[PDB]
RNA sequence: GCUGCAAGCCUCGACGAGUAGGAGGGCCGCCGCGGUGGCGCCGAAGCCCAGGGCGCGGGCCCGGGUGGAGCCGCCG
RNA sequence: CCGAGGUCCGCGGCGACGCCGGCCUCCCACCCGACCCGUCUUGAAACACGGACCAAGGAGUCCAACGCGCGCGCGAGUCAGAGGGUGGCUCGCGAGCCCCUGCGGCGCAAUGAAGGUGAGGGUGGGAUCCCCCCGCCCCGGCGG
RNA sequence: AGUUCAACAGGGCGUGAAACCGUUAAGAGGUAAACGGGUGGGGACCGCCCGCCCGGUGGAUUCAGCCCGGCGGGGC
């Protein structure tokens, strides 16, 4: 709104809060981002390093759904299961181990990053990464392939 | 221009944007007329599914 | 006159709550009476705190109030925080906490009482223990946060490691010249 | 939470019918005046229509500046002629039928967007704020003699369909008092209000919740103040008018019962809204008193300290006698060996 | 803070009974007058005496 | 929940009055009028209201009674005192002080039994 | 109908602020606004020039908004308004406000004299 | 009961309160005759100098009480430190100055901005009775009674006004603390003009060091 | 006894220049809206006044005259 | 009472306007002070510019996107957006309510040009809190 | 003279501000006029002992404690 507006309390202050000296006119620099090679140089070399210039190949055509591969961490594996299952089976550790498909769940590969309850899991994914695999495995339990 | 660190903005507005602005203020009045034609193609269809 | 600087006069210190909270500026009220009368050193803590802002005041996961109670000597305190616990889904087991805290999401909460726990607001906390006897005061990542990460030096400056502001995170935005 | 009664019906009289209900816990709901004057701001946003000037407003003018070099002030002028609009500034907002500064564009914010959590929750404390009798009189209405300020009626009232049995009910009730404060309030708006179909102005009265339509709404059309709502269907902007709570509501027994289920308790969630429950409280004693006369509170307090410590004016002990032996004990008996001195006594 | 009644009573050294005094003010204004007494509430009591003054 | 609804009507409510540099509360059991959390009338469950009779002829005294907390039709009692200025007095003296009736509103409603007899 | 304290009303200054430059034109009213010139004088604060107001020239809070027969004024619009000096009577004064009718205001006059309660214009029609 | 363990503590403390009262009694009397005995042995050890044809050198003063005579505006960077290191932040204010070598150097870089000297007994005693503040809790407290410096400075021994006196005049190990306590003495103009402010009191003006001179200017701005 | 509008009230100490500029408070003012509390042909709005006042001030109230149909307080 | 800042348990002439009161404001007079505002400027009363007078109008806005701070809801989630449903012959209400197998956005993973690969505590300071010991206690606490 | 509540609505006529002007009333004017502070004079319109308790006094008490009867209300 504008009842809690700065321009309500500048009535009466000739400059407007804008000086005497420099007073407020029609961009005084360049409109947009001009000088940015030239006069603000500085300001795009402090605060936007890189900004200038070409790196890497380019993709003409580029699909984001060839490149579509959403990851989840071991950490929020069991997050694709209810609680009461995680624990069911934990009371029966002799092979009677869940199947936790991450493809179904919108993920493609697993990640290792959190640590596993002492639980045999049977995991499906599109891909696993060497540490997750190994996580599993050594948790108990096998990592399944699927297209 | 730039003042301090910030995001080098770059605004789509450089054409004559003002001559091409569609402001949604029918939506609702659009979510009325096609509601009417589903009903009105319902009952030009009556025994028939009116989905297709 | 006086040879002074009137500069630092202003002690810019949040007097009371910025919001408008019915419930909030009660327990302001509660516990304004307890850091006048009550002598108690934690509840100047809890007053400072019901002031702050969301920011001065950021989310307790339910994994991170978990391992500083497991701390030697917490066995029986129970966890203040002045702010929201949130739950945990990295975290499996629930030592049967007794939390107390303004909020508590619907999973830290269902987590919390399933595992025996007890949870408190800030009224029965002074209820129980306006002391503040008992008490284990916990505080989420205030540095947490996004902005923090694009807060340093400057991104174009040496040994910066500040996250820079752009648009978008890829191979045609600010990785050119400067950066390698 | 907890304080959960058992709220009576009453009967097309103004007496108990013998049923019984137990009071929703959306009545126990947190009481936000700040989160319902948050949604009813942006609620009551989303109804107006758009107002815009011309975009030709003030440029259908061939205005070109005469430059300096003549006495006028250098601002766009009308082309030359056999008129008084001839020589005239034309284009600035500072000339008469120029544009008006900024032209107000009618592709502005119109319409604000709520969090259904936030419009919810605003809803809850709207509907709790009208089972306390404080909250509802300091609104405005007039209930200081209706039976039970959670007011549920048979379900017989869905089923009225004249006018004379709904007024009829309002006096039985006692609540014809708030309808009489509605027509004591029909007077003339003040200002341009008047010239845009808004000429006449009245109070709210009694909102009347329902949960089955069999006339209750023709019933009640006529009368004024009088708000119909289906139980499903509650709007924030007649149950907070104004963006204040404590709107004097008539429930019926059909629309007293489907409100548990609608919202849910705490214990178990809604079963007419997808993933919605009440919201929590972040203070489950909200009595103060209580609190602080309480005995393990009271253990922790000093005593309270009422010596008002007035400024000791300063009187100057060089020149005050009693108050610098106040200061200084010895100064009374180095004053009366000097004193003595000026005695002429003779030793030996 | 005491009443008027208990506050001490001054006498300048010059008037002691018997002196001439000179009123100055009210209708005797430059008359000179006998003073007798002070009394209790500080006041002079002065006399003409009537057949002279 | 006294204090719980004190924080929602201390500045919007339709009893109030904000004119002059001061404020005023015009419900009806408010014994000084007062805009404040101690003489507010419709917010606690003990309120003391003080009015003339309906002739002006005496006092008639209104307690909030116990079980009378959400029903307004038989939330208060009306007890008419209509003798002299002493005996007056001091009957409203004794609900308030031997019944531990609101004690803190002793003189203020003391003062307008008072009042209201002038 | 006396008040309860009949203080020494101390104001600071009795004269207005009046505007810089407001008697030599029309079109500069007496309402005070305070020059923000580069070269004003009054601004500046110069010797002989008009003073500005500043906060000390503040009044007593014991005796701010105290009208001299030493009440506070309050205005009202009919007998229920009048009713809420009932009590502290003793340091407040009723004024029937302006636009109320010859009718009406005869009405808040009688019941101001049962009630003890001054009124600053009680026969004003 | 709880009544009669609060009379028998009332009557313990109005008990105690009294033998405080006559400890500072004989305190203040001892230090009057201590005065007394300072003051004639200097004259003693003068005497028996002269009376061998040799000096008595006196034993240089160990206080000081420094006043500022210049304004606040125009101040040198390096002498507007001193003088707040001083406690001299406006014009003529006075505070007591313990005098070493690091505080003499430190009047001397601030010496056309001061009027210090050597204050004797009743300078000092006046200066705590009329113009004695302390510094409680960061406030300019008036030392109006004996409970007011036994309450900050009772760690010292330092509980009474004559204790404040004999610590400051006489300076003693808490010279620090009590000299700290005391607010810097606001003092007015002197009555009775200067000679010129904008010259040193030897070239005729006043500013810098007046040994002895410093009570008549203290008797004046007192 | 008084208060306790706790966003209130009370006590103590120090302090007070200011362009450009920044921030805060406004029971300052204007137009419309949702509420709420009113006012008005026994005379509203506006306008005028050598009348009575309030506020540090922005401004405001009252009285009188003119006017003839609407207008204002408070919370947003 | 030389003591936590004032009281009189002192008093006079006039009181119905003739002879009483009205700060400020009106007129007039005197003393002291006092050059014309705005603006640019190191510097304006300037022999710098604008302004004869008065009324009305007259200039920091709206949109998009971003940053930070704050309020709020929920929380590793969050937002339902297009749309759909419907108090059914649709005022107020082009609102509000509801569900969309939540499409997607932004978060939950980064890194490399890319192919790709992809994340296991210590020390010091530290609000607060815990325990023990010795005194005191008005049994609630206080002091070391 | 007459109509009208009203011609302080008489025809570009509701309200009728400011600049400006006429007239009347009032005062002043050799340092252009105005202005700040202080006061003086003048003028126009205005303005202006009770309460508690107690002691006697002399007139009236749908007269008080208490009792009885009926009713209502009050609590960490
Ligand atoms: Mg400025
Ligand atoms: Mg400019
Ligand atoms: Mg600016
Ligand atoms: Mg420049
Ligand atoms: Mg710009
Ligand atoms: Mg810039
Ligand atoms: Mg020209
Ligand atoms: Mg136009
Ligand atoms: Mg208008
Ligand atoms: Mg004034
Ligand atoms: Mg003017
Ligand atoms: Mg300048
Ligand atoms: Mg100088
Ligand atoms: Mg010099
Ligand atoms: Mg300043
Ligand atoms: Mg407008
Ligand atoms: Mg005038
Ligand atoms: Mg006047
Ligand atoms: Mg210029
Ligand atoms: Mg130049
Ligand atoms: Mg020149
Ligand atoms: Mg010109
Ligand atoms: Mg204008
Ligand atoms: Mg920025
Ligand atoms: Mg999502
Ligand atoms: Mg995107
Ligand atoms: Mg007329
Ligand atoms: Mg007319
Ligand atoms: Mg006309
Ligand atoms: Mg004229
Ligand atoms: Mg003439």
């Amino acid at each position: 709104p504008t009842k809690k507006s700065k321009t309500r309390k500048l009535r009466g202050h000739v400059s407007h809060g804008h000086g005497r000296v420099g007073k407020h006119r029609k961009h005084p620099g360049g409109r947009g981002n001009a000088g940015g090679l030239h006069h603000h140089r500085i300001n795009f070399d402090k605060y936007h390093p890189g900004y200038f210039g070409k790196v890497g190949m380019r993709h003409y055509h580029l699909k984001r759904n060839t490149t579509f591969c959403p990851t989840i961490n071991l950490d929020k594996l069991w997050t694709l299961v209810s609680e009461q299952t995680r624990v069911n089976y934990s009371q029966k550790p002799d092979g009677p181990a869940p199947i936790i498909d991450v493809v179904r769940a919108g993920y493609f590969k697993v990640l290792g990053k959190g640590k596993l309850p002492k639980q045999p899991v049977i995991v499906k994914a599109k891909f696993f990464s060497r540490r997750a695999e190994e996580k599993i495995k050594g948790v108990g339990g096998a990592c399944v392939l699927t297209a | 221009a730039p003042s301090r660190n910030g995001m080098i903005l770059n605004p789509h507005f450089h054409k004559d944007w003002q001559k091409r602005v569609r402001t949604w203020f029918n939506q609702p009045a659009r979510k009325i007329r096609r509601r009417k034609a589903r009903q009105a193609k319902a009952r030009r269809i009556a025994p028939r599914p009116v989905s297709g | 006159g006086v040879d002074i600087r009137h500069n630092k006069d202003r002690k810019v210190h949040r007097k009371e709550p910025k919001s408008q909270d019915i419930y909030l500026r009660l327990l302001v009220k509660l516990y304004r009476f307890l850091s006048r009368r009550s002598d108690a050193p934690f509840n100047k803590v809890i007053l400072r705190r019901l002031f702050m802002s969301k920011t001065n005041r950021p989310p307790l996961a339910l994994s991170r109030l978990i391992r500083k109670m497991k701390l030697p000597g917490r066995e029986n305190l129970t966890a203040v925080v002045v702010g929201t616990i949130t739950d945990d889904v990295r975290i499996q087991n629930i030592p049967k906490l007794k939390v107390c805290a303004l909020k508590v999401t619907d999973r830290a909460r269902s987590r919390i009482l399933k595992a025996g726990g007890q949870i408190m607001t800030f009224d029965q906390l002074a209820l129980t223990s306006p002391r503040g006897r008992g008490t284990v005061l916990l505080s989420g990542p205030r540095k947490g946060r996004q902005v923090y990460r694009h807060f340093g030096k400057a991104p174009g400056t040496p040994h910066s490691h500040t996250k820079p502001y752009v648009r978008s995170k890829g191979r045609k935005f600010e990785r050119a010249r400067g950066r390698r | 939470a907890c304080a959960r009664p058992l709220i009576s019906v009453y009967s097309e009289k103004g007496e108990t019918s013998g049923k019984n209900v137990v009071m929703p816990a959306v009545f126990r709901a947190p009481i936000r005046p700040d989160i319902v004057n948050f949604v009813h701001t942006n609620m009551r946003k989303n109804k107006r229509q758009p107002y815009a000037v011309s975009e030709l407003a003030g440029h259908q003018t061939s205005a070109e500046s005469w430059g300096t070099g003549r006495a006028v002030a250098r601002i766009p002028r009308v082309r030359g002629g056999g008129t008084h609009r001839s020589g005239q500034g034309a284009f600035g907002n500072m000339c008469r039928g120029g544009r008006m500064f900024a032209p107000t564009k009618t592709w502005r914010r119109w319409h604000r967007r709520v969090n259904v959590n936030q419009k919810r929750y605003a809803m809850c404390s709207a509907l709790a704020a009208s089972a306390l009798p404080s909250l509802v009189m300091a609104k405005g209405h007039r209930i200081e003699e209706i039976p039970e300020v959670p007011l549920v009626v048979d379900d017989k009232v869905e089923g009225y369909k004249k006018t004379k049995e709904a007024v009829l009910l309002l006096k039985k009730l006692k609540a014809w008092n708030d309808i009489k404060k509605v027509y004591a309030s029909q007077r003339m708006r003040a200002g341009k209000g008047k010239m845009r179909n808004r000429r006449r102005i009245q109070r709210k009265g009694p909102c009347i919740i329902y949960n089955e339509d069999n006339g209750v709404t023709r019933a009640f059309r006529n009368i004024p103040g009088i708000t119909l709502q289906s139980v499903s269907r509650l709007d924030l902007l007649k149950l907070a008018p104004g963006g204040h709570i404590g709107r004097f509501c008539i429930w019926t027994e059909g629309a007293f019962r489907k409100l548990d289920d609608l919202y849910g308790t705490w214990r178990k969630a809604s079963t007419l809204k997808v993933d919605y429950n009440l919201p929590m409280h972040k203070m489950s004693i909200t009595d103060l008193n209580r609190i602080i006369k309480s005995e393990e509170v009271q253990k922790a307090i000093r005593p309270a300290n009422r010596k008002i410590n007035r400024r000791v004016f300063k009187k100057n002990p060089l020149k005050n006698l009693r108050v610098m032996m106040k200061l200084n004990p010895y100064a009374k008996t180095a004053r009366r060996r000097a004193i003595m001195a000026h005695n002429p006594d003779v030793k030996a | 803070i005491k009443a008027f009644s208990q506050h001490r009573r001054k006498l300048r050294k010059t008037i002691t009974p018997g002196t001439v005094l000179i009123m100055l003010t009210g209708r005797h204004r430059g008359k000179r007058v006998v003073f007798l007494k002070q009394l209790d509430s500080g006041l002079l009591l002065v006399t003409g005496p009537l057949a002279i003054n | 929940s006294p204090h719980l609804q004190w924080m929602v009507i201390r500045n919007s409510s339709s009893f109030l009055i904000k004119r002059n540099k001061q404020t005023y509360s015009t419900e009806p059991n408010n014994l000084k009028a007062r805009n404040a959390f101690r003489f507010n009338g419709l917010i606690h469950r003990k309120t003391i209201g003080i009015e003339p009779a309906a002739d002006g002829k005496g006092v008639v005294v209104v307690l909030k009674k116990r079980s009378g907390q959400r029903k307004p039709a038989s939330s208060y009692g009306k007890i008419t005192i209509n003798k002299n200025s002493r005996a007056t007095l001091a009957s409203v003296r004794n609900i308030i002080r031997k019944n531990k009736y609101r004690r803190d509103l002793r003189m203020a409603a003391l003062r307008r039994v008072s009042a209201i007899l002038s | 109908l006396r008040p309860l304290t009949k203080p020494k009303i101390v104001k600071k200054r009795t004269k207005k602020f009046i505007r810089h430059q407001s008697d030599r034109y029309v079109k500069i009213r007496a309402n005070w606004r305070k020059p923000r010139g580069i070269d004003n004088r009054v601004r500046r604060r110069f010797k002989g020039q008009m003073l500005m107001p500043n906060i000390g020239y503040g009044s007593n809070r014991k005796t701010k908004h105290m009208l001299p027969s030493g009440f506070k004024k309050f205005l009202v619009h009919n007998v229920k308004e009048l009713e809420v000096l009932m009590m502290s009577n003793k340091s407040h004064c009723a004024e029937i406000a302006h636009n109320v009718s010859s009718k009406n205001r005869k009405l808040i006059v009688e019941r101001a004299a049962q009630l003890a309660i001054k009124v600053t214009n009680p026969n004003a029609r | 009961a709880i009544r009669a363990v609060r009379l028998k503590k009332a009557k313990a403390d109005k008990k105690a309160s009294k033998v405080t009262r006559k400890l500072i009694f004989k305190r203040a009397e001892a230090y009057h005759k201590e005065y007394k005995q300072l003051y004639r042995r200097e004259i003693r050890m003068s005497r028996m100098a002269r009376k061998a044809g040799n000096y008595y050198v006196p034993a240089e003063p160990k206080l000081a009480f420094v006043i500022r005579i210049r304004g606040i505006n125009g101040v040198s960077p390096k002498v507007r430190k001193v003088l707040q290191l001083l406690r001299l932040r406006q014009i003529f204010n006075g505070v007591f100055v313990k005098l070493n070598k690091a505080s003499i150097n430190m009047l001397r870089i601030a010496e056309p901005y001061i009027a210090w000297g050597y204050p004797n007994l009743k300078s000092v005693r006046e200066l705590i009775y009329k113009r004695g503040f302390g510094k409680i809790k960061k406030q300019r407290i008036a030392l109006t009674d004996n409970s007011l410096i036994e309450k900050t400075l009772g760690q010292c021994g330092i509980i009474c006004i004559e204790d404040l006196i004999h610590e400051i005049y006489t300076v003693g190990k808490n010279f620090k603390a009590a000299n700290n306590f005391l607010w810097p003495f606001k003092l007015s103009s002197p009555r009775g003009g200067m000679n010129k402010k904008t010259t040193h009191f030897v070239e005729g003006g006043d500013a810098g060091n007046r040994e002895d001179q410093i009570n008549r200017l203290v008797r004046r701005m007192n």
